[PDB]
RNA sequence: AUCUGUUUGGUGGAACCUGAUUAGAGGAAACUCAAAGAGUGCUAUGGUAUGGUGACGGAGUGCGCUGGUCAAGAGUGUAAAAGCUUU
RNA sequence: GCGAUGAUCACCCAUGGGUGGGUACAAAUGGCAGUCUGACAAGU
RNA sequence: GAGUCCCAUAACCUUUGUACCCAGUGAGAAA
C-alpha cells in the first residue's frame, strides 16, 4: 500500500539508480521502473 | 561432418569426383557425408533423368539425418541446422546457398570447382 | 490382438477388457496418437472388468517390490485366475497386455495359456489408462490415489535404502535444540519464583542459589519452619532453620499461586535431566564415536552447529569449530572429531572402538606437552 | 498433544477412537491419514520422551489457565469496576502499561484511550498527521462489538467511562468490591453502542 | 514404427521373389511367436529360408540368418508357399514343388518347356496353384493329383495372379495390355470382369482380404484401386517420387496399401483416402 | 558390494599412480583427505584417488558423497603405502585429488585416466 | 551479510529476483528456517500478526537449472502447480529449489540411484512434503511404474552417455502430451572423443527422433564450460 | 541574510518535429441485458443396442466347443531306442 | 624413538600482576520520550 | 473529528555486572 511505498520510496530510488552509486561497478542496462508488488527482505547469514 | 545437397551431388557426378574420397582429398581428414531427408526428397523429385545421382546418394558410406519439418526445401533445412549448431561443413554449389553460408560466421563451405573439391572458410587445410 | 489389459497401481491390480483394437499400421498417426488423450475416444477402446485392491500399505509395499523385480505375487495370481479364461497352451492362448517385458516370462510361467504383450501398442494403451486413471475405474476404489502414490513412493525408497529410525540424527538435533530452550526457560521461571519468594525471607536466595532445589524446598516451606530435619533434600538445614527463625520479610492466595508456579518449575526441571539421559542414550546409539571422543552433549552441539551428522562428517577437518599448546590441541581435537564423525556416519552400525583409539590418541597428545 | 498422548502410534489410532479431543469431523481424516501415511514408524524409546513432552505442554496449558484465574481474582479484588467495564486482562495491561493504578487514575480519559499506541501517536503528532484512535483499548469487548468508525466513537466513550470507574477504584476508601460503578458505566456504554448501531447511514 | 527388424544381403543376383512361411519341420518346433520366417528365390539359382527375431510378445527372457539354403540347376523367378504342410513352389525355367525338409524338389509340374514367370497358391481350397508363363499362358495346377490342370493362352503376357480370398476359385490377372482380368477357375473361357483403366503394362495385383476390391500397380507410375463389381477404377494414387510401381499388396487390415516402386521405396497408402484411423464415437460413426 | 566400490585393478592402478607422480612433480596434486574435500567443494579437482585399505574406511568414505554431488570421478586404489610413494611424500597418504589446471603438460594423461575411470564407474 | 534487498518476481512463475547492489536469484522456502546446502536466505515480513516467510538463494554455479534460468530461457515448464519428474536428483540441491518453484500444490518426483544421496533425499523430503524420493535406476522405468503417473515436466540432469534413451523411456511412460522436457547435457561426459557442438547436435537429433520436439538450447557459458540445456515439448504425434 | 543560483523532486506544458488515432478522450456501478473467443471440468462408453413381436421363454435331452490326463496312430531320429512335431 | 590418519604459520615488570577495543546474556524510576481533540450529534 | 489490531507487550543507543579475543595455509618438525 501507499503507506509502505512512502516509507521505502528511497532505497527503491537507489536500486533504480544503482549505476551511480559506485564508480567501479557498471551494471547492465535495464530501466527498472518500480514493480506493482514487491517485498523488502533482510539477508539471513547462517551460522 | 559434411552436409551435402543436390547440386553438390550432381556436380560431383558431372565431374567424376567420388564423394568420400573427394572429401578426404580436399580436407585431408576423415568425413561423414550426410544427406538430409529433404535433400534426398529433392533428388527423388528431380526425376528419372537423375537415377544415377539417386543411387549414388544411396550409398552405405553416406550417413543420413532425418529432418522434421513440413515440405522438402533443402536450402532452408541446411541453413537452419547449420546456424543452429556450428559444427557442420556445408557442401554446396548453389549461388544463393553459397552466399547465405558465406555470410553467416564460422561455417565452412565445400564446393566442386574444377576437377576436385575446394573448401572456403576452413582455416586449417594444410 | 490385445484382449485383456493388466494395470498395476498403488491401490491394487486392475484387469481391463479391450473392446476395440487400436490401429496397428497407423499407430504413429496423429488421430491414433491423440485418441489416448481424448477420453470420449478412449472409453471406446478400454473397459474395466476387475479391480482387486490391496490389503494395506504392507501388502502394497510387498507387491510394489514384486512388481519391481518382476515376480507374480499371490494377489496377482488370484486376480488373473479370476479373470482370464482357460485358453490353450498350444493353440491361441488368451492375450494379456502388460507394461513390463520381464514381467512377461513370470506370468507365462504361472499361466502358460497367456501371451504377454509389451510392444508399443500395449504400451500406449497402458499410458492411456495411466493418463485417465480414476475416471476409467467407474468410481470403485476407496482412497486418494495421489496420497497412495505418496505413501508408496516413500515406502519403496526407505526399503530400497534401508532407512533407519533408530539411527536417526534429527532426534538428537531436536533434543539438544529443546534442551537449550527449557534450560533458559527454567532459568526465567525460577527467577520469577525466587522473586515472588524474595519477600518471604531473602536469605534462602543466598544460602540456596540452586533453582531446582530452591523450588523443591519452597513447595513445602511456606511459613515458619520447628523440626527442620528434611531441609536438605543438614548444615543447610541448620542455616535454613536459623534464617527461618530470624526472618526479616513480609499473603495466602499468592502463596497458593506461587506454589503452583514452583511446582511447574519442578516438573520442567525433572523433564530436563530426563531429556539429558534420553539424548545421551540416543547419542550412544546414533553417534557413539563422538560420544566416546568428546562427550555426548558436546557432540550434540557439534552436530547441531554443523546441521546434521551428514554435514558434520562431510565437512572438512578444519572447518569444524570445537567448543600455544592449548591453541593447537583444539585444532587436533577438531580433526579427530571430523574423523570420528566420518566413521560414525558412514558405518551402518558403528562401534566404540576407533573413537576409543582416537581418545587415547588425543590424551597421549595432550600429555605429549 | 492430547491426541498423541491418547494414540501414540498410527496402528493404535487404527484400533482406538477418541472424543474428548478433536470433535466429530476430523476423526475420519486422522483415520484415513493413519491408514495411508508418508511418515515413518518411531520406536518406543523415543515415543516415551515424545509423550513426556506432550504431557508437559498439556500441563503448561493447565498452568496458563490457572494463572489467568489468579489474575481474574486479583483484578476483581483490586479494581472490580474496571473489571466489569473493560475486562480483566485489558484492565490488567492498562495498569501494567501505566505502572501504578493510581498513576492510571490521575490521567485524563483521552490518554486512557490512546494508552497503547504511543509510537503511532507521537509520530503522528511530530509530523502533522492524524493520530490513532483505538490504542490498547482496542481489544475490549465493546469495541469488538462495534463495527466501522463508531468503534472509534465507542472507544472514546469507553475510555471516558473507564477513567470514571478506574479513578473511583483507585481513589475510593469505602469501596465495596461489588462492581456497581463499573456496571452502571457499562450499561451506559452498552445503550450508547446500541443507539449508534441502530442508526444507518443508508436512506430507506 | 516403419522400421526394419533386420536386413539380409540375401543373394548376389536379383532377389526375384520372396514369401513367408510357418515352416513345419518334423523335428523342430519353430518358435513362431518369436521367430518369423521368410524364404526367397533368386537368379543366382538359390532359394534361401531365413528366420527373424520379432518383438511381438514378451514370453521369453539369436540365430537369424539362413537356416537352410535350397539350390537348383536353373534360375528361379517366382515363389509361393502353401498355407499348410510346409510346401512351397518356385517358378523359373520350370516350375518345381518343394518342401522345407528335403533339399530337392518334391516334384516338377511343368506343362511344356516354356518358362514360368509367376506363381500363386490358392488361399482357401489350398491346393490349387496358378502360374503365368511367358508364352502369354495361364496354367492352373492341382496338387491333389500333383499335376497341371488346364492352360489358356492370351493376347499378352500375364505379369501377376492373385486369388480371391473370399470366393476360392476366382482370381485376377494383371497383364501387359493395360487391364486386369477377373477370371473364374471353373470356366476359363471368359473373364468375368475386366478392369480397364491403366495406360501402361500392369505389373502387380492384389486383393483386399475382404475379397471386395483389388489394387493394381502398373508401369505408368501409379497404382489404382478398383471395385470388384464395376470394371473401372475407383481411385488413382500417384506421386512425383514414385517411379514404375512393380509390387503392390493390400495389407491384411484391408485398410492400407503397400506399394513398392523401382526408385527404391516402399510406401503406405490408405485404402479409402478420406478415412482416418482413429476410433470413432457413436455420433461421428453414425 | 563393499564400501570402496570402484576398485581399479592392476593396469588402471599403475596408470593412476603414474599420473599421480607426474602431477605431484608439476604441482597439480593436492594430497590428504580433508585437503581433498576442501578442493572438491572448491572446484579445482578433476578426479580423486582414495585408498581402499586405510585403518577405518569411512574416514574417506565421506568423499564419494561429495563426488556424486559434484560429478567428479573417484577411484579406490588398493594400497595407501603405494599411494604415498606415488605422491612422493614420506608418509602414507590415503586420498589425493588432481587440481584443475589448463596450462598443464599432462592434460592428455589426466583426461585419459579420467575417461577410463568414468567407464569403470 | 545483513543488507536489505527487495524481492520482485521473475518472468517465470515461481522464481523471484532479489535486487540490491548485486541482485540474486531467489525462490520461496517450502521448509523455512533451515538451509538445504548452506545458501544464504532472505527473510521478508509478510503482513493477525505479520508472518516472517522467507526466501532462499539459487546459486547458479551449483545448479544447472539456475544457470539456465539466469542465462535466460524462454520457457521453463516448471510452474507453481506442476508435477515434475526430476531424473538424476544428485542430492537435494537443485531438487529443493525445483520443489519450491513447484509449490505446495504440485509434486516433484526425485529419482536417484545411489544410496547415500538417497538417504539425503529422504531426510530432505520429510520437511519438503511434496518431494517424493524414488531410489531406483532411471534406465528401467518399469520398476517405479507403480509409484508415479503423468508428470507435467521431466527435468533430466543425469550424467550418462545413454542420456537421451533414458529420457525417452521415462517420457514415453510418464510424460503427458505437450508436456515439458528439460535436458542438461554435459558434453565431456557424453563423449570426449568429439567436440561439444557435435555431441549437442547428436543429442538434439536423438530427442527429435524420440519425438521430443526441441524448442530451445542454451550453453550456460559463464557458469559451466561445455554444458547445455535443451528444452523441448513431448509432441507425441507429429513434430511437424 | 531586501545573499546566491545551480542541482534534485513536484506543478505547468508555448513553438517546431516525430508517432498513433479520429461520429473527442474517458470514468464508475451489476444477482443487468446482449454478441463472440479461449481454456477447463463431467463416464463423455451401442463397432453395429435388451435375454424373449406364444413369431415366445424355462426345465430336461441329444449334437456342438474348450481344457488337460491316458491310450492308439503317423512323421522324424536309431544298431534298437530314448527323445521331438502333429489340424 | 614424528608427520598428509596432518608439520608449520593491544599497553605496561625481575607462571603471576595492573590499563584500555568487543563478543553473547541480564539489569536500569538511564536516554530517545513528549501521553489526541473538546460541544455538538441523532431523530420527527 | 481522529494512521495503532504492522509489535511503547517494542526497537535503537548509553551505563553497569558474567565468559573470550585483540580461521584458513599445506610439508615440514627436530638436531
Ligand atoms: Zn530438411
Amino acid at each position: 500500500d501507499d503507506n509502505m511505498r512512502r516509507e521505502v520510496q528511497r532505497d527503491l530510488l537507489l536500486i533504480k539508480h544503482r549505476a551511480a552509486l559506485d564508480p567501479k561497478r557498471h551494471y547492465k542496462k535495464q530501466r527498472w521502473e518500480v514493480p506493482e508488488r514487491f517485498a523488502i527482505g533482510t539477508i539471513i547469514e547462517d551460522k | 561432418q559434411v552436409l551435402i545437397d543436390t547440386n553438390f551431388i550432381n556436380f560431383s557426378i558431372q565431374k567424376k569426383v567420388d564423394i568420400v574420397r573427394g572429401m578426404m582429398d580436399c580436407l585431408l581428414a576423415k568425413c561423414n557425408p550426410l544427406i538430409t531427408d529433404c535433400v534426398m526428397a529433392e533428388l527423388e523429385k528431380l526425376g528419372p533423368k537423375y537415377r544415377i545421382a539417386l543411387k549414388l546418394a544411396r550409398d552405405p558410406r553416406i550417413k543420413r539425418l532425418s529432418c522434421s519439418h513440413k515440405g522438402t526445401y533443402a536450402d532452408d533445412c541446411l541453413v537452419h541446422r547449420v546456424l543452429q549448431h556450428k559444427c557442420y561443413i556445408v557442401a554446396t554449389n548453389d549461388a544463393g546457398l553459397k552466399q547465405r553460408i558465406r555470410k553467416i560466421p564460422g561455417i565452412p563451405l565445400m564446393s566442386v570447382g574444377g576437377h576436385a573439391y575446394v573448401i572456403e572458410k576452413l582455416p586449417d587445410v594444410f | 490382438p490385445i484382449e485383456y489389459l493388466l494395470f498395476e497401481e498403488p491401490t491394487g491390480y486392475a484387469v481391463f477388457k479391450v473392446k476395440l483394437q487400436q490401429d496397428d499400421i497407423g499407430s504413429r498417426l496423429k488421430e491414433v496418437q491423440e485418441q489416448i488423450n481424448d477420453f470420449g475416444a478412449f472409453t471406446k477402446l478400454i473397459e474395466l472388468v476387475s479391480f482387486a485392491p490391496f490389503k494395506g500399505a504392507a501388502e502394497a509395499l510387498e507387491n510394489a517390490n514384486d512388481i519391481s523385480e518382476g515376480l507374480v505375487s499371490e494377489s496377482l495370481k488370484a486376480i488373473l485366475d479370476l479373470n482370464l479364461p482357460k485358453a490353450s497352451s498350444k493353440k491361441k492362448n488368451i492375450t494379456l497386455a502388460i507394461s513390463d517385458k520381464n514381467l512377461g516370462p513370470s506370468i507365462k510361467e504361472e499361466f502358460p495359456y497367456v501371451d504377454c504383450i509389451s510392444n508399443e501398442l500395449a504400451q500406449d494403451l497402458i499410458r492411456g489408462v495411466r493418463l485417465h486413471g480414476e475416471k476409467l475405474f467407474k468410481g470403485l476404489q476407496s482412497g486418494d490415489l495421489e496420497r497412495a502414490q505418496l505413501g508408496l513412493g516413500h515406502a519403496y525408497s526407505r526399503a530400497k535404502v534401508k532407512f533407519s529410525v533408530q539411527k536417526n540424527d534429527n532426534h538428537i538435533i531436536q533434543a539438544i535444540a529443546l534442551l537449550d530452550q527449557l534450560d533458559k526457560d527454567i532459568n526465567t521461571f525460577a527467577m520469577r519464583v525466587k522473586e515472588w519468594y524474595g519477600w518471604h525471607f531473602p536469605e534462602l536466595a543466598k544460602l540456596v542459589p540452586d533453582n531446582y532445589t530452591f523450588a523443591k524446598l519452597v513447595l513445602f516451606i511456606k511459613d515458619k519452619a520447628d523440626d527442620s530435619l528434611h531441609d536438605l533434600a543438614n548444615e543447610d538445614s541448620g542455616i535454613a532453620q536459623r534464617v527461618i527463625d530470624n526472618a526479616r520479610i513480609s499473603s495466602e492466595t499468592d502463596m497458593e499461586n506461587v506454589c503452583v508456579f514452583a511446582q511447574r518449575v519442578a516438573s520442567l526441571a525433572d523433564y530436563r535431566r530426563q531429556l539429558y539421559d534420553y539424548l545421551c542414550e540416543k547419542m550412544h546409539t546414533v553417534a557413539p564415536n563422538l560420544s566416546e571422543l568428546i562427550g555426548e552433549v558436546i557432540g550434540a552441539r557439534l552436530i547441531s552447529h554443523a546441521g546434521s551428522l551428514t554435514n558434520l562428517s562431510k565437512q572438512a577437518a578444519s572447518t569444524v569449530q570445537i567448543l600455544k599448546n592449548k591453541g593447537r590441541i583444539s585444532r587436533y581435537l577438531a580433526n579427530k572429531c571430523s574423523m570420528a564423525s566420518r566413521i560414525d556416519n558412514y558405518s551402518e552400525e558403528p562401534s566404540n572402538v576407533f573413537g576409543s583409539v582416537l581418545k587415547k590418541q588425543v590424551e597421549q597428545r595432550l600429555e605429549f606437552y | 498433544a492430547r491426541i498423541i498422548l491418547t494414540m501414540g502410534i498410527r496402528s493404535k489410532a487404527s484400533e482406538t477412537d477418541l472424543s474428548e479431543i478433536l470433535p466429530e469431523e476430523i476423526e475420519e481424516r486422522v483415520k484415513t491419514a493413519a491408514e495411508v501415511s508418508m511418515g515413518t514408524e518411531i520406536t518406543q524409546t523415543d515415543l516415551d520422551n515424545i509423550n513426556a513432552l506432550a504431557e508437559q505442554i498439556v500441563e503448561f496449558a493447565a498452568y496458563r489457565e490457572q494463572l489467568s484465574n489468579y489474575l481474574s481474582a486479583r483484578m476483581k479484588a483490586i479494581a472490580p469496576n474496571l473489571t466489569q467495564l473493560v475486562g480483566e486482562l485489558v484492565g490488567a495491561r492498562l495498569i501494567a502499561h501505566s505502572g501504578s493504578l493510581i498513576s492510571l487514575a490521575k490521567s485524563p480519559a483521552s490518554t486512557i484511550q490512546i494508552l497503547g499506541a504511543e509510537k503511532a501517536l507521537f509520530r503522528a503528532l511530530k509530523t502533522k498527521h492524524d493520530t490513532p484512535k483505538y490504542g490498547l483499548l482496542y481489544h475490549a469487548s465493546l469495541v469488538g462489538q462495534a463495527t466501522g468508525k463508531n468503534k472509534g466513537k465507542i472507544a472514546r466513550v469507553l475510555a471516558a467511562k473507564a477513567a470514571v470507574s478506574l479513578r473511583y477504584d483507585a481513589l475510593a476508601e469505602d469501596r465495596d468490591d461489588s462492581g456497581d460503578i463499573g456496571l452502571e458505566s457499562r450499561a451506559k456504554v452498552e445503550n450508547r453502542l446500541s443507539q449508534l448501531e441502530g442508526r444507518d447511514l443508508r436512506t430507506t | 514404427t516403419r522400421e526394419e527388424f533386420v536386413s539380409f544381403k540375401a543373394h548376389y543376383g536379383l532377389v526375384t521373389g520372396l514369401c513367408v512361411t510357418q515352416p513345419r519341420f518334423h523335428d523342430k518346433k519353430p518358435d513362431l511367436k518369436s521367430q518369423n520366417f521368410m524364404l526367397s528365390c533368386s537368379d543366382d539359382k538359390t532359394v534361401k529360408l531365413w528366420s527373424i527375431n520379432v518383438d511381438d510378445y514378451s514370453n521369453k527372457n539369436n540365430e537369424e540368418g539362413l537356416i537352410r539354403t535350397f539350390d537348383g540347376e536353373s534360375a528361379f523367378q517366382g515363389i509361393d508357399s502353401h498355407r499348410e504342410n510346409s510346401t512351397f513352389a518356385t517358378g523359373g525355367a520350370k516350375i518345381h514343388l518343394w518342401d522345407v525338409n528335403r533339399l530337392k524338389p518334391v516334384s516338377d509340374l511343368s506343362w511344356g518347356a516354356d518358362n514360368i514367370t509367376s506363381l500363386k497358391f490358392n488361399q482357401n481350397e489350398t491346393d490349387i496353384l496358378a502360374s503365368t508363363g511367358s508364352d502369354n499362358s495361364i496354367v492352373l495346377y492341382d496338387l491333389r493329383t500333383n499335376s497341371p490342370t488346364q492352360k489358356i493362352v492370351q493376347t499378352m503376357r500375364t505379369n501377376a495372379i492373385c486369388w480371391n480370398p473370399m470366393e476360392a476359385f476366382n482370381f485376377v490377372t494383371a497383364n501387359e495390355d493395360h487391364n486386369a482380368y477377373y477370371y473364374d477357375m471353373r470356366n476359363l473361357s471368359r473373364s468375368l470382369n475386366v478392369f480397364k483403366d491403366h495406360v501402361s503394362a500392369v505389373m502387380d495385383v492384389d486383393f483386399s482380404p475382404t475379397g471386395d476390391e483389388i489394387v493394381t500397380g502398373s508401369y505408368d507410375k501409379s497404382i489404382r484401386i478398383y471395385k470388384t463389381n464395376h470394371g473401372h477404377s475407383r481411385e488413382i494414387y500417384h506421386t512425383k517420387r514414385m517411379q514404375h510401381v512393380f509390387q503392390v499388396k493390400y495389407s491384411m487390415d484391408s485398410k492400407y496399401i503397400i506399394s513398392g516402386s523401382d526408385d527404391g521405396n516402399v510406401r503406405l497408402w490408405r485404402s479409402k483416402a478420406w478415412e482416418r484411423s482413429n476410433v470413432k464415437t457413436t455420433r461421428e460413426k453414425n | 558390494n563393499p564400501k570402496a566400490f570402484p576398485l581399479a585393478d592392476a593396469a588402471l592402478t599403475q596408470q593412476i599412480l603414474d599420473v599421480v607422480q607426474q602431477a605431484a612433480n608439476l604441482r597439480q596434486l593436492k594430497k590428504g583427505a580433508n585437503e581433498a574435500t576442501k578442493t572438491l567443494n572448491r572446484g579445482i579437482s578433476e578426479f580423486i584417488i582414495m585408498a581402499a585399505d586405510c585403518e577405518p574406511i569411512e574416514i574417506l568414505l565421506h568423499l564419494p558423497l561429495l563426488c556424486e554431488d559434484k560429478n567428479v570421478p573417484y577411484v579406490f586404489v588398493p594400497s595407501r603405502v603405494a599411494l604415498g610413494r606415488a605422491c612422493g611424500v614420506s608418509r602414507p597418504v590415503i586420498a589425493a585429488s588432481i587440481t584443475t589446471n589448463d596450462a598443464s603438460a599432462i592434460k592428455t594423461q589426466i583426461y585419459a585416466v579420467k575417461d577410463k575411470i568414468e567407464t569403470l564407474l | 551479510g545483513g543488507a536489505k534487498v527487495v524481492i520482485e518476481p521473475h518472468r517465470h512463475a515461481g522464481v523471484y529476483i532479489a535486487r540490491g547492489k548485486e541482485d540474486l536469484l531467489v525462490t520461496k522456502n517450502m521448509a523455512p528456517g533451515e538451509s538445504v546446502y548452506g545458501e544464504k536466505r532472505i527473510s521478508v515480513e509478510e503482513p493477525v500478526p505479520p508472518t516472517k516467510v522467507e526466501y532462499r538463494v539459487w546459486n547458479p554455479f551449483r545448479s544447472k537449472l539456475a544457470a539456465g534460468i539466469m542465462g535466460g530461457l524462454d520457457e521453463l515448464f516448471i510452474a507453481p502447480g506442476k508435477k515434475v519428474l526430476y531424473l538424476g536428483a544428485a542430492s537435494g540441491t537443485s531438487v529443493s529449489h525445483v520443489s519450491d518453484v513447484v509449490g505446495p500444490e504440485g509434486v516433484v518426483y526425485a529419482v536417484e540411484f545411489s544410496h547415500r544421496p538417497g538417504r539425503e533425499l529422504i531426510s530432505m523430503a520429510k520437511k519438503r512434503p511434496n518431494i517424493i524420493p524414488i531410489i531406483e535406476d532411471a534406465r528401467h522405468p518399469q520398476k517405479y511404474r507403480m509409484l508415479i503417473g503423468m508428470v507435467d515436466c521431466v527435468f533430466a540432469d543425469v550424467a550418462q552417455p545413454d542420456q537421451a534413451r533414458i529420457i525417452a523411456l521415462n517420457s514415453h511412460m510418464f510424460l503427458k502430451d505437450q508436456g515439458g522436457v528439460v535436458i542438461s547435457i554435459k558434453a565431456n561426459c557424453i563423449d570426449s572423443t568429439v567436440d561439444a557442438e557435435t555431441v549437442f547436435a547428436r543429442e538434439v537429433q536423438k530427442l527429435r527422433e524420440e519425438r521430443i520436439k526441441p524448442l530451445e538450447q542454451l550453453t550456460l557459458e559463464p557458469y559451466e564450460r561445455d554444458h547445455c540445456i535443451v528444452v523441448g515439448r513431448y509432441m507425441r504425434s507429429g513434430l511437424k
